[PDB]
RNA sequence: GACGGAGCCAGCGAGUAACUCCGUCGUGCUGACGAGGAAUUCCUAGUAAGCGCAAGUCAUCAGCUUGCGUUGAUUACGUCCCUGCCCUUUGUACACACC
C-alpha cells in the first residue's frame, strides 16, 4: 500500500491514557492542512515525523 | 512586572502600572542575593547568592518559598531562564554551567 | 522416526530419597547427609544452651 | 603471486618467492575438486566430493565465509563469474548446473 | 549541637544504600528501610567510592545517609551519618526478620509516623535518641496511624513498627515492616568519610566490666 | 459549563478538527439565541478564541463557502 | 632553554603526562612508538588528535608521553587527551594563537572530551 | 531431466525440538489438560473423576472437568498418526495453570492411562525425563509463553464451534515451507473457547456441529496430510 | 584553473607513520575503510534519529548518552548497534570484543555485497523498524488489545534489538560465529528478504496490529 | 568458665507481648515523643 | 493492610513465617 | 571452545585476572548433567552485570565480610489509566489575570 507520513505538531496532555501510549495531534506531510489525533507507543517529541498505515481513523482513550 | 534582587535578602516584585511593590520574597536567613531570573510565563522566580551555593525558587503568585535546588559548590554567578522551553541555565565559580 | 522408551521411576516422590541401586556411593550420601543434619542440630542445640 | 593446488582433503597455497606452502586449508572432510579465485582475488571457492561447496576468504585460511550445499552429487567444478563479484557457477553430477548468488 | 540549628525547621531527606556488590536479600532489606523512613530514597551502591559518594551527597544537600552491611544475606550493620560534619552512629543488627520473608500482605502505609523511645535514660541515651529521631519527618498530625517503637532493653534497641487504631474500648495493633535488635557500637563526630575524627563513644569489648554495666 | 477552568485548556485541545467544526456549528446555533448567549458570553468567547487560535492553521486552509 | 610544555590528561584513574618540545616529529608513549600502542583497536582513538588536524602541525614538535594507572581504554583516552591539549598549549605559547584557536575549534567540534575531562559525578537523585 | 539423489535408501528423518523454528510443520497445542496433584498422607492423586470423590469436592470445582485421559487419547491419536512418524509434528500441551509441556517425537509413550499418569508426576517433579540411552531429553516442561517455542511466522488457528467451515487442504496449500501452522485443540469439557484468544487470530472448525478433540485434531491432521500428500 | 597550496614541505616526521593512516588524514573513514559520506537514510522519519552525519574512526565514543531523554538518539548508529550487541548475561562489559566482531562482520558484509556496509546497516535498520504494534489494554481483563503507532525512537531501538538478538539466537548452537551470523542477518534485512529474524518479527507484529486494528 | 559480654537476647513471645502491652499503654495515652515545628 | 485491619475492626502476621510455591 | 606459545594494563596494604595476537585441533555430554520451567523478586548512569586485587581496623565476618581497581551496557526518564499511598476542598497572598 501507499503509506503516509505525518509530522507531530502537539503532544496531548491530561488524556486518560493507557500507560505507555500517548495521544498525539499529528499533521500530514504530502499536504499541510489535515491534522489527526493518533496515539503512539514509544517516546515522542514535538516535530518528529511518523509513518501511518491509516489516514481515516483517529483514536480515542484506552483505559 | 519587573523583579529586583538585592543584598537585603530580598527579591521583590514591582508592578509597573500601579508603580508599587506587591510581593517580597526572602530566604529564610537573610543572605545577600546576586543574580536573578524569572520564568517568561511569570510563575517562578529564581535567585542566586554568593554564600549559599543554591538556587532559590519562589512561586510568585503565592509568595512562599517553593524550594531551594542545589548542585554547585561555589557561588552562582549568573542565572537565566530559556524563553521558550523554560529550562534554566546557571553558571558558577565551580567552572561549571548547569542546566535544570 | 527412531523411537525411545522413557527412563521412568514408578512411585517417585522428590522429597523422599528413593531406592537408588548404588549401595556403594548413594546410600553413603543418604547416611552422610543424615549425619550432617544431626551434627548440625546437635551443635546448634549446644550453642544455644551455651548462650 | 600466489597460487593454489587442489590436494585431497586440503587446498595448498604457495607464493612466488618461497616456493612452498605459505597457507593451506585442511578441515575438509572429503576429497576436494575445484579451487577458484574470484576476479578481485580476495576470497576463493572450493568444491568437494560431498557436494557442500565452500567459499572462504583467501590470505586467511582459518575462516570459512559460507559453505552452501549444492546437489548431493559431488560438486566437480565451481568458478565465479569472470567479471561479476557476487554470482558463482557450480556443477555437480546432477545433470544441471547452478548460478548461485553469494 | 548540630540539631538545634535545623531541628524542626527543615524536614530531612535520607539516602539509604547498601554496602558493595550487595545481595538480593540485602537490597530487599534496604528497600524496606526506605519504606520504613519517610522521604528516603534507596540508591544503588556499585562502584561508588565512599569519599566521592559522601561529598557528592553533601553537595546535593541531603541530610542523612544510611549504609547497610550484610553477611550471607543476613543484614548485620547499619550506619547513620549526619552531613554538615555531623555525627555518625553505627550499629549492629541481631534479630532481623523482614516482611518480604514473612508476609506479602500488600503495601505499607508511608504515613508520617509517630515515635516512641523507651528508657533512653543516660546522656548517651539522649544523644542516641537525638540521632534516631532527627531522621523522621518533623511534626506529624494527631490521627497519624503508624508508630515506631525504639525500646532500650539492656543496650539492645528493639525496633518495631506498628499501625495502631483507637477503638472506644481501647486501641488494637498491627505490627508491620522490619524487626530489629540493634545495638550501638561506635559513634564519631565526623562523617563516614574520614576514620580520623574523634571517637565520641565506642563500647569497650575487652575491659573486665564488659558485661556488668548498661550504656557502657 | 461543568468542566472546570484548569483542565479546559486541554479538554478542548484533545478534540479533532471535525469536532472543532461542529463546535462552530454549535456557536452558530447558540448565538442565534440571545437569551443564553448574553449569560455565557465570556465563557463562549474564551473557548471560541482559544479553539480557533489553536486550530488556525487548518481553519484558514479549509475551503467551505458556507463555513 | 629549549622550548617545552607539559600537559596532563586524565580518564578514571589513568594519568598521562605529555612533554611537548620543539623537535623533529617523533611521538612516543613510554619510549614505544605511537604505532605500537595496544589494544590495537583504539589505536585510532590515540591517532585522532594527530589525524584530525594533519601531521604538518606535528612536523616541528616531538612529544613524549608517560602514562600510569587505569586499564586499557582509560589509558588510551588519557593518551589522546594529553596529546591534544599538549599540542594546543604549545601553539598557545610558542607559535600562532590563531593556530591555537583553530586547533581548539577543530577539537571542540569533534569532541570536547578530547580537551576537558568530565570529572564531577555522580548524582544523588 | 533432473538426475536422481545418490542415496534413495530411507534413513531417519530429522526429529526436531524448538531448536529449529523454520520448516513446514503442523504444531498442535492442547489446551486445559489440568494437572493438579494432591498428596494424601501415602502418595499423590491427580484430577480424575475416578481417583476420588472427596478431594475434588474439597477443592470445590465440579466433577466433569477432570480430563487427562481425553488429552492422553488425543496425544496417542497423534503419536500413532503418520505425521508423527514423518517428522512434521512437535507436540505442545499446556495445563490451564500454565504448564507448557512439550513432547519430542523420539518417544515411546505409555500406551495406557495409568503409566501415562504416573509418568506425568515424574515429569512434573523432575522438570525433565531422559531416554533409555539418554542422549536427548525427549519430554519436558519448558518456558512460557508458548510463542517462545513455536515459530515466528506461525499462523495460529484453533478448534471452533460457532464459526464457519473451510477446506483445510487448500487452507494449508496456499502457504509454503517458509511457514509453520499451529492449531489450538481445546480439550476442555464444555464452555467458551476463549482460553487462547490472545494468540489465535483466525477461528475455524471443519463441521457444522461440535466435534470431539481427537477427531477434530485428526481432521486437521488428515487435511495437512492431503495438503502435503502424506 | 585554480589551486590552494597549504603544505609546503611534505609529511616526513621522525616516527614514520603508516601510509594508510597518513592517507586517512585527508578524510575520515570508519575503521579507515568506509567513508561515512554518500550514505543516506533511504527512509524519511528516521533521518535525524540515526546519527550518520558525524563521522567517527572506531565505534567506541565514550560520550554520555543516557542522562537526558532523547540524546541516545544522537550517538552514531554503528556503536548503537554494538552496544546492543554486547547485551547478554554471558558477555557484559566486553565492548572491545563487540567492536572487533562487528568489524569482522561489516568487513565480510562488504566482501560479499560491495556497496558499503554502513549503507547496508542503515537501510537494514529502516527496513527492520516496525511501523505499528498493539498494546495489551485491560478491557475487563479479557483478551483485549488495540493497535497504536510507533514513535521513531522506539522504531530504531526495537530494530537494533531485533537484529542483535536475532543474530545471537541464530548463532547459538551453530558452526557460524556471531560475526558472520550478524552479517547474513544484516544482508537479509537490507534486502528485506523476509528470511531473517528481525524482518519476520516486524511483519508479524504489523500483521497482528492490522488484524486487531 | 567466664565470658566477655551478655549475648543477644533471643526474642520470646513473652518479651514481645510485654513490649506490645507497653506500646498499647503508650499509644492509648498518646504520651509519645516526636518533633515539633518552628 | 490498613483497610483489611479496619475490616477486622468493623466486623497478626509476624509470629508465623512461610515458604515458596510448588 | 580446547590447546602451545607471545603480549601488555590495574588501585586500595606496611605492629622487632581479563583481554589481545600468533600457529594447531575442532565439539550430542557427565559411572548424576545440554542453561533452569511454572511464576516470582529486584533494578534507572559510570546504574545492572563480568573480571580481579588487597586488607581483616574493640560490634559482624573468614564457608566470608569490607574496601579498591578494571571493563561497562539495554530500556523509561512519561503517565496517573491499573495497584495503591498522600494532600487539599476559603486562593486568602500585596498588584495583573483567572476562579
Amino acid at each position: 500500500t501507499p503509506v503516509t507520513l505525518a509530522k507531530v505538531i502537539k503532544v496531548l496532555g491530561r488524556t486518560g491514557s493507557r500507560g505507555g501510549v500517548t495521544q498525539v495531534r499529528v499533521e500530514f506531510l504530502e499536504d499541510t492542512s489535515r491534522t489527526i489525533v493518533r496515539n503512539v507507543k514509544g517516546p515522542v517529541r514535538e516535530n518528529d515525523i511518523l509513518v501511518l498505515m491509516e489516514s481515516e481513523r483517529e483514536a480515542r482513550r484506552l483505559r | 512586572v519587573m523583579f529586583s534582587s538585592s543584598l537585603d535578602g530580598t527579591v521583590r516584585a514591582w508592578d509597573l502600572i500601579r508603580y508599587r511593590n506587591f510581593r517580597t520574597f526572602t530566604g529564610t536567613e537573610r543572605i545577600q542575593f546576586n543574580c536573578l531570573a524569572v520564568d517568561p510565563s511569570g510563575e517562578v522566580v529564581c535567585a542566586g547568592s554568593l554564600d549559599n551555593f543554591d538556587i532559590h525558587v519562589w512561586s510568585v503568585q503565592t509568595g512562599q518559598l517553593l524550594d531551594a535546588l542545589s548542585g554547585h559548590e561555589g557561588p552562582v554567578s549568573c542565572l537565566s531562564f530559556s524563553q521558550e522551553n523554560s529550562v534554566l541555565a546557571s553558571a558558577s565559580w565551580d567552572k561549571t554551567i548547569r542546566i535544570w | 522416526i527412531p523411537t525411545h522408551a522413557p527412563k521412568y521411576e514408578e512411585n517417585f516422590n522428590p522429597d523422599k530419597k528413593s531406592y537408588d541401586p548404588d549401595r556403594t556411593r548413594s546410600e553413603i550420601n543418604k547416611m552422610k547427609a543424615q549425619l550432617k543434619k544431626e551434627r548440625k542440630f546437635t551443635m546448634k542445640e549446644i550453642r544455644k544452651d551455651a548462650k | 603471486h600466489d597460487f593454489a593446488v587442489t590436494s585431497s582433503t586440503r587446498v595448498q597455497i604457495f607464493s612466488s618467492r618461497t616456493r612452498q606452502v605459505i597457507k593451506t586449508f585442511s578441515r575438509f572432510k572429503d576429497v576436494v575438486y575445484s579451487a577458484s579465485f574470484r576476479s578481485d582475488g580476495k576470497l576463493l571457492c572450493a568444491g568437494d566430493a560431498t557436494g557442500l561447496v565452500s567459499v572462504y576468504d583467501s590470505y586467511n585460511p582459518r575462516t570459512i565465509l559460507l559453505s552452501i550445499n549444492a546437489s548431493t552429487h559431488p560438486t566437480h567444478v565451481t568458478k565465479f563469474h569472470t567479471q561479476d563479484n557476487k554470482i558463482l557457477a557450480t556443477a555437480s553430477d546432477d545433470r544441471v548446473t547452478r548460478l548461485w548468488d553469494i | 549541637d548540630e540539631y538545634a540549628a535545623t531541628s524542626g525547621i527543615m524536614d530531612p531527606r535520607i539516602i539509604v544504600t547498601t554496602s558493595r556488590d550487595p545481595s538480593t536479600r540485602l537490597s530487599q532489606f534496604a528497600k524496606e528501610i526506605k519504606l520504613l523512613f519517610p522521604n528516603a530514597v534507596r540508591l544503588n551502591r556499585g562502584n561508588y567510592v565512599m569519599p566521592n559518594l559522601v561529598d557528592a551527597c553533601k553537595k546535593s544537600g541531603t541530610t542523612d545517609l544510611v549504609v547497610l552491611h550484610e553477611h550471607r544475606g543476613v543484614p548485620t550493620s547499619l550506619t547513620i551519618s549526619h552531613f554538615p560534619h555531623g555525627p555518625t552512629a553505627q550499629f549492629s543488627l541481631h534479630n532481623v526478620v523482614m516482611r518480604h520473608d514473612i508476609i506479602n500482605a500488600g503495601n505499607q502505609s508511608e504515613v508520617n509516623p509517630h515515635l516512641i523511645f523507651d528508657n533512653f535514660t543516660t546522656a548517651l541515651g539522649k544523644r542516641v535518641v537525638c540521632i534516631l529521631k532527627h531522621l523522621f519527618n518533623a511534626g506529624p498530625k494527631k490521627d497519624s496511624e503508624r508508630v515506631i517503637t525504639f525500646a532500650n532493653r539492656g543496650d539492645f534497641i528493639s525496633v518495631r513498627q506498628h499501625v495502631y487504631v483507637r477503638t472506644r474500648e481501647g486501641v488494637e495493633i498491627a505490627e508491620v515492616g522490619p524487626r530489629f535488635e540493634m545495638r550501638l557500637f561506635e559513634l564519631r563526630l565526623g562523617t563516614l568519610e574520614n576514620k580520623d575524627a574523634d571517637v565520641e563513644w565506642q563500647l569497650r569489648r575487652f575491659i573486665r566490666t564488659a558485661n556488668k554495666k548498661d550504656y557502657l | 459549563l461543568r468542566i472546570r477552568m484548569s483542565q479546559l485548556e486541554d479538554a478542548l485541545m484533545v478534540m479533532p478538527f471535525s469536532y472543532v467544526l461542529k463546535f462552530l456549528k454549535f456557536i452558530d446555533t447558540v448565538m442565534q439565541n440571545k437569551t443564553l448567549l448574553h449569560s455565557h458570553l465570556p465563557l463562549i468567547c474564551k473557548n471560541l478564541f482559544f479553539i480557533i487560535k489553536f486550530n488556525h492553521k487548518e481553519l484558514v486552509s479549509q475551503k467551505n463557502e458556507e463555513l | 632553554a629549549v622550548p617545552s610544555v607539559q600537559t596532563f590528561g586524565k580518564k578514571k584513574s589513568a594519568t598521562a603526562v605529555a612533554h611537548v618540545k620543539a623537535g623533529k616529529g617523533l611521538i612516543k608513549v613510554n619510549g614505544s612508538p605511537i604505532t605500537l600502542v595496544e589494544p590495537e583497536i583504539l589505536r585510532f582513538k590515540v591517532y585522532e588528535p594527530l589525524l584530525l588536524v594533519g601531521l604538518d602541525k606535528f612536523s616541528n614538535i616531538d612529544i613524549r608521553v608517560r602514562v600510569t594507572g587505569g586499564g586499557h581504554v582509560s589509558q588510551v583516552y588519557a593518551i589522546r587527551q594529553a596529546i591534544a591539549k599538549g599540542l594546543v598549549a604549545y601553539h598557545q605559547k610558542y607559535v600562532d594563537e590563531q593556530s591555537k584557536n583553530e586547533l581548539k575549534k577543530a577539537f571542540t567540534s569533534y569532541d570536547r572530551t578530547l580537551l576537558i575531562a568530565d570529572s564531577r559525578r555522580p548524582e544523588p537523585k | 531431466q533432473k538426475a536422481l539423489p545418490a542415496s534413495l535408501v530411507p534413513q531417519a528423518p530429522p526429529v526436531l525440538t524448538s531448536k529449529d523454528k523454520i520448516t513446514k510443520r503442523m504444531i498442535v497445542v492442547l489446551a486445559m489438560a489440568s494437572l493438579e496433584t494432591h498428596k494424601i498422607s501415602d502418595k499423590y492423586v491427580l484430577l480424575n473423576c475416578d481417583d476420588h470423590q472427596g478431594l475434588l469436592k474439597k477443592m470445590g470445582r465440579d466433577i466433569s472437568e477432570a480430563r487427562p485421559d481425553i488429552t492422553h487419547q488425543c496425544l496417542l491419536t497423534l503419536l500413532d498418526s503418520p505425521i508423527n512418524k514423518a517428522g512434521k509434528l512437535q507436540v505442545y500441551i499446556q495445563t490451564s495453570r500454565g504448564i507448557l509441556i512439550e513432547v519430542n517425537p523420539t518417544v515411546r509413550i505409555p500406551r495406557t492411562f495409568k503409566r501415562f499418569s504416573g509418568l506425568m508426576v515424574q515429569l512434573l517433579h523432575k522438570l525433565s525425563i531422559r531416554s533409555v540411552n539418554s542422549e536427548e531429553k525427549l519430554l519436558k516442561v519448558i518456558k512460557n509463553p508458548i510463542t517462545d517455542h513455536l515459530p515466528t511466522k506461525c499462523r495460529k488457528v484453533t478448534l471452533s464451534f460457532d464459526a464457519p467451515v473451510i477446506r483445510v487442504q487448500d487452507y494449508i496449500e496456499k502457504l509454503d515451507d517458509d511457514e509453520s501452522i499451529c492449531v489450538f485443540v481445546g480439550a476442555m469439557a464444555r464452555g467458551k473457547d476463549n482460553f487462547a484468544d490472545e494468540y489465535v487470530d483466525e477461528k475455524v472448525g471443519l463441521s457444522n456441529y461440535p466435534l470431539s478433540a481427537s477427531v477434530a485434531c485428526s481432521k486437521f491432521c488428515h487435511g495437512a496430510e492431503d495438503a502435503w500428500n502424506i | 584553473d585554480f589551486e590552494v597550496v597549504e603544505e609546503f614541505t611534505p609529511v616526513v616526521l621522525a616516527t614514520p607513520i603508516p601510509e594508510e593512516v597518513q592517507q586517512a588524514q585527508t578524510e575520515i573513514k570508519l575503521f579507515n575503510k568506509w567513508s561515512f559520506e554518500e550514505v543516506e537514510v533511504k527512509d524519511a522519519s528516521l533521518v535525524d534519529y540515526v546519527q550518520v552525519r558525524q563521522p567517527i574512526f572506531v565505534a567506541h565514543t565514550a560520550g554520555r548518552y543516557a542522562n537526558k531523554r532523547f540524546r541516545k538518539a544522537q550517538c552514531p548508529i554503528i556503536e548503537r548497534l554494538t552496544n546492543s550487541l554486547m547485551m547478554n548475561g554471558r558477555n557484559n562489559g566486553k565492548k572491545l570484543k563487540a567492536v572487533r566482531i562487528i568489524k569482522h562482520t561489516l568487513d565480510i558484509i562488504n566482501v560479499l555485497t560491495d556497496q558499503n556496509p554502513i549503507q547496508v546497516v542503515v537501510d537494514a535498520i529502516t527496513n527492520t523498524g516496525p511501523r505499528e504494534d498493539t498494546t495489551r489494554v485491560g478491557g475487563g481483563g479479557a483478551a483485549r488489545r488495540q493497535a497504536v503507532d510507533v514513535s521513531p525512537l522506539r522504531r530504531v531501538n526495537q530494530a537494533i534489538a531485533l537484529l542483535t538478538i536475532g543474530a545471537r539466537e541464530a548463532a547459538f548452537r551453530n558452526i557460524k560465529t556471531i560475526a558472520e551470523t550478524l552479517a547474513e542477518e544484516l544482508i537479509n534485512a537490507a534486502k528485506g528478504s523476509s528470511t531473517s529474524y528481525a524482518i519476520k518479527k516486524k511483519d508479524e507484529l504489523e500483521r497482528v496490529a492490522k488484524s486487531n486494528r | 568458665f567466664d565470658r566477655t559480654a551478655k549475648p543477644v537476647p533471643v526474642i520470646t513471645s513473652e518479651v514481645t507481648e510485654s513490649l506490645e502491652d507497653m506500646i498499647r499503654r503508650r499509644i492509648q495515652d498518646s504520651n509519645f515523643d516526636d518533633l515539633q515545628r518552628r | 493492610q490498613l483497610k483489611n485491619l479496619k475490616a477486622a475492626l468493623k466486623a497478626n502476621p509476624f509470629e508465623i513465617k512461610a515458604a515458596r510455591n510448588k
